């Protein structure tokens, strides 16, 4: 299996997959960002008087 | 307070803009994502602060 | 014009670095793996189906083997982690003691050739066979 490989850049091929998951990620992390920000305006307001 | 009701439609406005900026940098980068949701987070803050201050 | 907020015209965005855009294979040279392990060639035929088991890598001996040796047969066993377990003087000489460093469990008193000797002349005749 290793006469298999010819550049031996499995090393890329793994880091190049964890920077995938980095990636696919991201995009979660900023959806749950924003939430986070929707969560930080729930005491945020000034209701109506009373 | 029409000062504040015309800077509040430029909230809105400015809002509505920077969402679309966050949009294309996540299309094309998602890895300078921070500022713009930074933004987006001070902007909301200074809209919720103009009603606030519109409260009274 | 009217200025909005936090859009800043001199503030540019670039793309990743690298692009998810363009094939990742093909910019770092992943052809060679690409097309030697693609289910199908690249001129719109089927390539050939690769086997489950490695008989492709074990047909070019000469020997018993006629099944395949895996986990459920009772022949291996786990070797994984005793497979995973790790440990003046110029660059060379530092090097041929690194090549010595683990000599010493080739000669007696770990491996004596005349007490191998002793307990392999105690074999009789036949194997047991079902």
């Amino acid at each position: 299996w290793t006469r298999t490989i010819k550049q031996n850049n499995f090393h890329v091929l793994i880091d190049l997959l964890n920077w995938f998951r980095t990636t696919n990620m991201n995009v979660n992390n900023c959806i749950w960002a924003l939430k986070s920000s929707l969560n930080s305006m729930t005491n945020a307001k000034l209701p109506n008087v009373d | 307070y029409q000062y504040k009701i015309q800077e509040l439609r430029k909230l809105l406005k400015s809002l509505l803009l920077n969402y679309l900026e966050l949009i294309g940098v996540l299309s094309i980068n998602p890895d300078m994502y921070e500022r713009k949701v930074e933004n987006i987070r001070t902007i909301l803050v200074n809209i919720h602060h103009l009603l606030n201050e519109y409260r009274p | 014009p009217s200025y909005y907020y936090y859009v800043d015209p001199e503030t540019t965005y670039t793309y990743q670095q690298p692009n998810p855009l363009q094939d990742l294979i093909s910019v770092y040279g992943l052809d060679d793996i690409s097309r030697q392990v693609a289910r199908t060639n690249l001129d719109g035929t089927k390539a050939v189906k690769l086997r489950k088991s490695y008989k492709n890598q074990i047909a070019d001996l000469s020997g018993k083997f006629s099944t395949i040796p895996t986990r459920e047969n009772g022949k291996g066993g786990q070797i994984a982690h005793i497979l995973f377990q790790n440990n003046n003087m110029s660059e060379q000489q530092w090097r041929e003691q690194l090549r010595n460093r683990d000599i010493a469990l080739f000669q007696p008193p770990n491996f004596d050739w005349d007490l191998c000797s002793s307990v392999l002349s105690q074999f009789e005749r036949s194997y047991p066979s079902e």
